[PDB]
RNA sequence: UAGUCGGGUGAUUAGCCAGACUCUAACUUAUUGAACGUAUU
């Protein structure tokens, strides 16, 4: 009843609240209000209070990260349990170990969360029917059970993503309910004062396709706030979108002269900040209208060169950077620094295409631009995990047939450690 | 005719009467749905008036096998007594049943009924019919085959206590082997031991041997297998268990009781936050004793006699 | 009947309506599997009608003699 | 048969390789550690290797008829970042497995792993030094021999 | 260091003070039904 919310409420329950807040608001000249300025306050306050630490970076009062993952029936895992960082958590093994299938299974877990967000009651992905159940299975069908975490007003968020096999007579459902609360509450308070919302990314082996500027019509709207949603989790990141959004800041940054500062040039300059700072041999990146087509152009080491002319590896980790960029900056309007914005970023194979001299600073980089933002990468380099934390890395026995219940760290401390002395233990 | 027969004994009615009304008795339930204390709602169905009485009598007549594991539904029994099992230990694996009142089939209270290793009622073949229009709910109207357990029913809770005498009897029996302790709140199963890493290989345990006995029909709930120790939060079916090997309401309940009986001392609880209050603090007194008197020495004795009992 | 659509993020869904059109559409279809019936035609044509011919011409046999086949690309305006 | 044992001998982790009836459609079977998945269900390491060598196979099978091993035949193969999507444990053995199958084929190979070169010899690597603008008119051979060496010595020299 | 436990203060679900713990590891839940506590009785 109403007396019941009222005390979680109070308490710090978040749920509850917007519970509140909507019944609340339902009565339009009755009981409760427009911002119930109890209920939809504490929602709002719960949403977006944070505090800048000694460091400067601004933190969160309720950070939103993964705890839990579990994987039942799953491709190769009988019942696999993987215990997630707060910050950064790095998988790594042999070929074929499962890798890759934890990365789709967050992902495809995250996204119902995009899903909800951009509708009331949109339905995100779901578990093939035809691949993602272990072929040798007895029950045939799969559970991907997770668990989130946003505070401690709302300190589980349980999902469960199941598919039966095909040709089964008996059909598993999926308890999708939590994800969708959540992510009404996070729409719902967005529509009425604007939010900082979370950003969902996932970059598979699916990017590094070639890039040409062949993108002109495609129809969609690249200003629009919610437009840092689209394809934000089908693995590779859309980079002509990046190149659009960017060419229209240029634009109307050139074409202008609260207080009559565009922000549109903040967007821009602080995408260019994170271009230069992360990607080792970018130096500065601008847009070039006179040879009348719109052409972006970087320099790299020294040298202005056009954006298709980089090679595999300055441009897929470009690409990469820039689409997360430019979806931290759109869906964090409020914040002084977009880049610490919240949210889930999947990267497969993080030192794809690199050197090892870039491998040395990737992660020290990536962490650097976006630390509020939970990182769960694949990695198959000992260089990588020499920066890395022992704490972050999740093994996988090398004697493994898919019956292991509990991913674990390796006993030696990686970093600062030799490769060598990496590569052997 | 065995069970018509003892119903109408003890019911005061005519058998006629009563087997007329066991023939559409698994429709006769009214579903309703009770709010969750977070969000969304639970669907309850609640058996009618007659179907209740019937259901009553029947469990009253007959006795069904429980285990000493069980601590939900049992007289003498309860919260405290299933959080107190666990209280002094220091490694803990709670666990959960997925859907376990609406996966109890009539199958799978036969099948369980001829293999129980301790005594069992004998029933007729004539009344094994009118058992499952007695305990069970039929909750789509067009199918008539697919029977399962309500909770919200009188019977479910003893059927269910009883659906499981086999499962508890084996599981401490293989569980107090390693020295590990065993219960169950009917749907919540609590392991603890004072060894570490024994509890490990107990959910493969559980799984295999529901596999065993119920086949694919009851089964766990992966999303709901916690482990915790004295590093974290320990709680048990409602009750923290402290570091110091105790029972508690946890600090953040304690508070909260505290702040409603300042608000109490100046005036500014209506009546029914008080009532609230007065409810909690007999819970309160019946989980830790020891906070009524931490409160009488805070509060004054005075005070928390003008609001607790007067006579 | 009635064809909605809202924005992206908008706190509420629009959705439509087109359970009567669908209820109709399933009395013509069910009829005309139980015993033919006569079928109603909609037809549209756009600008896009204006195209120049192409005369030589798939031989497509096969589908061009069955009778849902003036259901075809019959709304797409050429 | 020849195209089988190219494939399942170069590929670390595939035994065996058939075609299956299934639902009456044809589709490609392997053997990955002992399990038989089919092809869309082997991992972005695997399945490229795999495409590349049962290509390259093919090819070498179609174009050589007169070889009682159409796998010795000639040829020239360029590879873009050899060790793309493996694992060190495979980057070890990536160079001798194509060099047996593919006996009489020059390769043209780029890497980036220390692990790939310490599986070639000194003679056969070509390095643009690291103060290069593109003035430089010839890419020289390592002044130290990265066969059998430690991985450290040859990231670091 | 976190995180957890919770004795005290606190117009009191917040803030603070003292103390303690650490199996890779809580996430506080559900009625009118069942049992438990309490009150009428
Ligand atoms: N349905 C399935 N049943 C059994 N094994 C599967 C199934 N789907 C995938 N696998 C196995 O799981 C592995 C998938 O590789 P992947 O998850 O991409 O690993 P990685 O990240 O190490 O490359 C392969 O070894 C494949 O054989």
């Amino acid at each position: 009843m109403t007396k019941q919310y009222e005390r979680k409420a109070k308490g710090g329950n978040l749920l509850s609240a917007f519970e509140l807040y909507q019944r609340n608001s339902d009565k339009a000249p009755g009981l409760g209000e427009m911002l119930v300025g109890e209920w939809f306050e504490m929602c709002r306050d719960y949403i977006q209070d944070g505090h800048v630490d000694e460091s400067g970076i601004f933190r969160p009062d309720n950070a939103f990260y993964l705890r839990r993952l579990t994987l039942k029936d799953f491709r190769r895992f009988s019942l696999l349990e993987i215990k997630l960082e707060e910050d950064l958590t790095v998988i790594i093994g042999n070929n074929g170990k499962g890798k890759t299938s934890i990365l789709y299974a967050i992902a495809k877990t995250l996204s119902w969360f995009v899903a909800n967000i951009l509708k009331e009651g949109g339905s995100g992905q779901r578990l093939s029917e035809m691949t993602d159940i272990k072929n040798d299975a007895e029950d045939r069908y799969s559970d991907v059970s997770s668990t989130f975490f946003f505070g401690k007003g709302l300190k589980s968020v349980p999902i469960r993503l199941s598919r039966s096999a095909l040709g089964t007579a008996e059909r598993r459902d999926s308890e999708v309910k939590p994800a969708k609360d959540l992510a009404d509450i996070w729409r719902v308070i967005n529509e009425v004062n604007t939010i900082n919302l979370p950003t969902f990314a996932l970059y598979n082996v699916e990017r590094s396709q070639p890039f040409n500027r062949n993108i002109k019509d495609n129809t969609g709207r690249r200003e629009e706030r919610f437009d840092a949603y689209s394809q934000t989790l089908g693995g590779a990141g859309r980079f002509d979108h990046f190149v659009e959004w960017y060419i229209y800041l240029h634009k109307r940054t050139v074409s202008d002269i609260s207080s009559r500062v565009l922000t549109e040039s903040v967007q821009k300059s602080i995408v260019e900040k994170a271009i230069c700072s992360v990607v080792p041999s970018i130096s500065n990146i601008w847009v070039e209208m006179i040879t009348g087509s719109d052409l972006v152009k970087v320099t790299n080491d020294g040298h202005d060169v056009t954006i298709d002319q980089l090679s595999d590896g300055q441009r897929v980790f470009l690409s990469l950077v820039a689409d997360l960029a430019r979806r931290m900056v759109m869906l964090n309007p409020l914040l002084e620094n977009p880049l610490e914005g919240r949210g889930i970023v999947l990267i497969d194979q993080i030192e794809l295409h690199l050197h090892p001299k870039w491998q040395q600073e990737v992660i020290l980089n990536l962490r650097s631009a976006f630390p509020n933002i939970q990182f769960i990468i694949t990695t198959h380099s000992p260089i990588v995990l020499s920066t890395i934390e022992k704490r972050c890395i999740r093994e996988f026995e090398p004697n493994d047939d898919g019956d292991q219940s509990f991913l674990d760290s390796p006993d030696m401390q990686t970093k600062g450690s030799e490769n060598a002395q990496i590569l052997e233990q | 005719m065995s069970v018509i027969r003892g119903l109408a004994a003890v019911l005061r009615q005519s058998d006629s009467d009563i087997s007329a009304f066991l023939v559409t008795a698994p429709r006769k339930y009214k579903v309703y749905k009770i709010p969750k204390r977070t969000t969304g709602f639970r669907v309850i169905a609640q058996p009618a008036k007659g179907l209740k009485d019937i259901q009553r009598a029947f469990v009253q007549l007959y006795s069904l096998p429980v285990h000493d594991a069980s601590m939900a539904y049992m007289k003498g029994k309860g919260i405290r007594d299933n959080a107190a099992a666990h209280a002094g230990n220091q490694y803990l694996l709670k666990a959960d049943l997925e859907d376990f009142f609406n996966s109890i089939t009539p199958a799978i209270f036969w099948r369980c009924i001829e293999m129980s290793s301790a005594q069992t009622p004998q029933f007729e073949p004539q009344d094994k019919l009118f058992i499952e229009k007695i305990l069970f709910w039929q909750p789509i109207k067009r199918r008539k085959t697919k029977l399962i357990l309500s909770v919200g029913a009188p019977s479910s809770p003893v059927i269910s206590n009883f659906c499981m005498y086999e499962f508890d009897n084996r599981i401490h029996a293989a569980c107090k082997k390693v020295e590990i302790t065993y219960t169950r709140y009917a749907d919540d199963l609590t392991f603890s031991s004072n060894i570490p890493d024994v509890l490990k290989a107990v959910p493969s345990t559980l799984e295999v041997l529901l596999k065993d006995l119920f086949g694919s029909a009851l089964r766990l709930n992966h999303s709901k297998t916690v482990f915790s120790s004295k590093a974290h939060n320990r709680h048990v079916t409602g009750i923290t268990i402290n570091n110091e090997e105790t029972l508690s309401l946890g600090r953040d309940r304690k508070r909260f009781i505290k702040h409603l009986i300042n608000q109490y001392k100046y005036g500014l609880l209506d009546n029914e936050d008080k009532a609230y209050l007065i409810g909690l603090l007999a819970f309160a007194s019946h989980i830790e004793p020891s906070f009524i008197t931490r409160m009488n020495e805070k509060y004054s004795l005075e005070l928390m006699e003008r609001l607790r009992g007067q006579r």
